[PDB]
């Protein structure tokens, strides 16, 4: 699922996929 | 940011993490 | 869609939605 | 933290809010 553009929410679920227990930041005006 | 680098090119789970807490 | 219970994906969706171009932090273990 | 607040209680505008950058 990660070896791909993603973009909006899609990004978003991808992070929290990833990340799980630890969370992540999501900071898209970076 | 991550924007650049997994919206507008492709992502990575390398990338991903680093967006982890 | 925010008076509610809302649980992982669920709850990071709302953030997404409400928090829109500033972004967001998803600290579950807090 | 979050998930206390939105998951296991009924969530709110203001809470989420607070997680916003
Ligand atoms: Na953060």
């Amino acid at each position: 699922f990660v070896n791909q553009h993603l973009c909006g929410s899609h990004l978003v679920e991808a992070l929290y996929l990833v990340c799980g227990e630890r969370g992540f930041f999501y900071t898209p005006k970076t | 940011g991550i924007v650049e680098q997994c919206c507008t090119s492709i992502c990575s789970l390398y990338q991903l993490e680093n967006y982890c807490n």
